[PDB]
DNA sequence: CGGGAAAATCTCTAGCA
DNA sequence: ACTGCTAGAGATTTTCCCG
DNA sequence: CGGGAAAATCTCTAGCA
DNA sequence: ACTGCTAGAGATTTTCCCG
């Protein structure tokens, strides 16, 4: 045991084996050995099998230049809906960026804007206007993409509805702006079997009328509530469980455990 | 007169997800709608899902049923 | 407490360890060597 | 169901509501009280408005769809019907457009405009414009010193004109109400759809005669026969096409 | 519906909508907008969402040229076990390919080389090296690397593998002869929870052992079956099955619908 | 009888459609223009 | 003398794959072994599997059980 | 288990066969076994040998692995000692190498070839190895003829004796050799593992005395005490660690 | 209740620098 | 302290539709 | 039979031009 | 007529180990 483990350490120093090579060869048990090869600098190159989860709130847009026939296209997209905005820009600097954003600020209630660190992004100028308009701006990890990946999703599917009209047009931003009339209202599919335009009317009513429709809940019901405690919110009560709010922190309890005044 | 609220804001329908699953589970029913988190009903299940991993709607296919 | 091996900015090298700042679904804060990083959870692997 | 459609109609019969405030009421199918709406003899979202305004001796189109006061307005650099295509192109990508109204100048004419109109499938028409004009410089006046060029003044002013004027009925703004009427006009065009899918289904109950079908369910068939509606179980009933 | 037919075809000319748009729009069924779609040839964008499996008999090895530090690599992969041999080459031509690949069919039993359309593989030199030997060459497809999946993967695990003991030694040929050490004797998992040197000679002395007991086996059983037929050959027999062969088709029967001879 | 839509050889742009001369697991032949091309399922559609 | 070659001839597992399914299905048992397939019994089920698609091994973790 | 201890025991009573005769024959573990032959006290695989011949004024090392008769040859540029660590590197990563028997020459005594042999965990010592010699320049000078580079016909060689002769007792080739030698030591080393892993427990029975543990299956517990192997139910048995 | 038919859902892939 | 996704193609499971 | 503990298995990812 | 895979990291399910 012991002296295979020293055994095994100083040979892990030579072949870095893995932790299944210095159980079987050393009679280490697994816990022993994954501790061998956990104490190696040199034998940490793998991270988590895992993906993150983009933010999708019905304010956040995300935006990302894509190249095309050596022109530049600046599209956002809805991240709750799929509905995009394009342009063919002239430049990809900060000031066309400042404008496309302004103009979709303009257009639709846009409340955060996640983007790449692109220096168009990244620039004092699209800084400014998103700070007259009252837009966040959410900058994702460098040098990582799935951070946009809606938007560079978008991206491909933007391209690829180009190629299907690109001999329709004679200018690329007439196939832009052709691709973002397909895209947001000619391709059904989705959550609600709805094309892109329809899920971004359906997100946005559903936000101002379900906020309308709390609000007016909220001011009528006011019942204190001890469950298990201390006076608690009341969010909810249905016929064996009760959804309540004490410190910033929203439990469900059920009907035993519960009482409100 | 709040009743009728109460089951307007119940018509909404919510897709959500987990913290690791990246599938979006199906329309759950909207009870609660705060500045930070939505309580839905799913499945007989009282589930607090955060706002940003949420899409509520109120699909327009409820012209025949709902 | 944790020690965290990372992969900053394109580069395949992995290079560690760093302390860990805070973990969050699906990124990483750490700081290594006094600079304060923020890598993706695939990118990253905690002990 | 069978609660909710004499109520529904004698409401009607009362004091002649719409079909929504049934569907609301009594819980009914739309197009249950669709019919109820349409059996008495008694009982826009897409129309746009386009205009060039001249201000700093540039070309602003400006597009107000007239149901909302929504604005949509952008510097050209040239009067011309190939920079009026590419901001119909875009509008008509951006909202809903059926119908585009003009004021029948030069750049409104062109064969350009018509073969975009053509593509987008909007008609083409020859004091609302001009009013959202007036509104429209007063807040690019209001505004034109916290920016450099023209084009910026213009979004500027567009983002205060939809989001940071509220007015009307219930205080609210132009984005509101457009993402309101739209959001109208997506239900009435699903309920037309569901109402076009159903006319060609005659169905034969308890036999007796031809009836058309209004709403089938997972246990109940409701139909309507000589101007009443009935609701006959699902077995009772055969549902045919014709 | 059939004006719907004509009015959908005619719109998706100009949009390209999918087959729910149109589905949704024109009040066709899923079937006729479904073939609307189908008989676009704008609208075939998209393959099958599968994979294909390589060949993994014991014959089979899989060779490509990788690259490090300014110098070639040729790697060989025993397919079904994972042991690799590679060696650092002076240029990446036809005659080090088919040296070896000689030296490694003089080495192992070498009975198929899977290899991409690389020049080094294409050559007349390591073709008269494979007639030699008896090897046969099974190219992949063109520009598709996953057909050599195994030997790109194992590419991988090389290079990560060198980049554990490139300090160790002085020569870039030193740190990958290690390399294929660890690999093959100092790694271990997979299907035998073996390294993959004992997993290769598990895999080529169960295929003597097997073939030579089958060929025991064929010799003294002989038994004429009918099935349900005509006379098979019977391959096997246990209390409820009979697994047999008849013109080449390798069937297996119960005890119901057969009888044996 | 098939028809077969194809993506060749580093080349994004689909193309067809060809005649379905054998389907396998993993890869399908086909013959566009008289030149017969062996083709991945994952970069062929076949209708 | 012939049942003994059996016996040992079913003594060798194999790791097989079915034809769209990507994971290696686990220890089967070697009933027969041909030029160009392999009749194996996993979970009392008989298989004919290719010769391209099975990993014919006897484990020698066969020094406990077997 | 009961029925074939006693079996296997008075067998190797009769006429003293190894464990793996008895652990085909009464199906019994190969620990059991193990055991069985191992209270009688009556009752290789990774040696190479190096040399370099010299052959066209070029230099070849060869490596016999000497329990196969299987060859491994190179023409190396130059007889150093960097060229004979490098060919022994990759031999030790082809093949399961612990011990290479080398001529005391002066390449084979080098400090790289110490640091290599160290590295990959070789033991190194100072009428096989140049019978195989005498063997493989009979092939050489066949196959000269089919070969533009001595490299070539090297390899040919190399080819020819390890898979295109047979001979020995069943006619196998020097491939099938050494595969059926690697993989009987892949049995003994699994077999000398389980050994050292189950030496560490002692078992209590039925209470009565330490015995040694030998196999432990799903339902019993092969015991061995007093130099008689037995075999008790799991419950009747508590295995602690030593 | 029960077989086909059809719809819905699950699985999986390329491409997005 | 932030984060892969989207749409299509085929397989598979569930629902429907009258007997 | 039953709870922790441990082993085995399932899920999923990067990198391989 | 040819074809993604491999190893590791974490989660989860199954088996074990004595009460
Ligand atoms: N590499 C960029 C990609 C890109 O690789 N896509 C492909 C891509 C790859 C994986 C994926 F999962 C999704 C994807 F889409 C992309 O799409 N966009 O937009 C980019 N935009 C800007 C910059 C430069 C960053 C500026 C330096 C930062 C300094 O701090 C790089 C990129
Ligand atoms: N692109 C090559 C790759 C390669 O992209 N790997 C990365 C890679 C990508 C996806 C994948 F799933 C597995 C992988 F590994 C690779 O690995 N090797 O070896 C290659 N070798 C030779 C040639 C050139 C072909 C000669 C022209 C053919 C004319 O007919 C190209 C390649
Ligand atoms: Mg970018
Ligand atoms: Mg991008
Ligand atoms: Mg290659
Ligand atoms: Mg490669
Ligand atoms: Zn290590
Ligand atoms: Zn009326
Ligand atoms: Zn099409
Ligand atoms: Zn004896």
């Amino acid at each position: 045991f012991l002296d295979g483990i020293d055994k095994a350490q100083e040979e892990h120093e030579k072949y870095h084996s893995n932790w299944r090579a210095m159980a079987s060869d050393f009679n280490l048990p697994p816990v022993v050995a994954k501790e061998i090869v956990a104490s190696c600098d040199k034998c940490q190159l793998k991270g988590e099998a895992m993906h993150g989860q983009v933010d999708c709130s019905p304010g956040i847009w995300q935006l990302d230049c894509t190249h095309l026939e050596g022109k530049v296209i600046l599209v956002a997209v809805h991240v709750a809906s799929g509905y995009i905005e394009a342009e063919v820009i002239p430049a990809e600097t900060g000031q066309e960026t400042a404008y496309f954003l302004l103009k979709l600020a303009g257009r639709w209630p846009v409340k955060t804007v996640h983007t790449d660190n692109g220096s168009n992004f990244t620039s004092t100028t699209v800084k400014a206007a998103c700070w007259w308009a009252g837009i966040k701006q959410e900058f994702g990890i460098p040098y990582n993409p799935q951070s946009q990946g809606v938007i560079e999703s978008m991206n491909k599917e933007l391209k690829k509805i180009i190629g299907q009209v690109r001999d329709q047009a004679e200018h690329l931003k007439t196939a832009v702006q052709m691709a973002v009339f397909i895209h947001n209202f000619k391709r059904k599919g989705g959550i609600g079997g709805y094309s892109a335009g329809e899920r971004i009317v359906d997100i946005i009513a559903t936000d101002i009328q379900t906020k309308e429709l709390q609000k007016q809940i909220t001011k009528i019901q006011n019942f204190r509530v001890y469950y298990r405690k201390g006076p608690a919110k009341l969010l909810w009560k249905g016929e064996g469980a009760v959804v309540i709010q004490d410190n910033s922190d929203i439990k469900v309890v059920p009907r035993r455990k519960a009482k409100i005044i | 007169e709040l009743q009728k609220q109460i089951t307007k804001i119940q018509n909404f329908r919510v897709y959500y997800r987990d913290s690791r699953d990246p599938v979006w589970k199906g329309p759950a029913k909207l009870l609660w709608k705060g500045e930070g988190a939505v309580v839905i009903q799913d499945n007989s299940d009282i589930k607090v899902v955060p706002r940003r991993k949420a899409k509520i709607i109120r699909d327009y296919g409820k012209q025949m049923a709902g | 407490n944790f020690r965290v091996y990372y992969r900053d900015s394109r580069d395949p090298v992995w290079k560690g360890p760093a302390k860990l700042l805070w973990k969050g679904e699906g990124a990483v804060v750490i700081q290594d060597n006094s600079d304060i990083k923020v890598v993706p959870r695939r990118k990253a692997k905690i002990i």
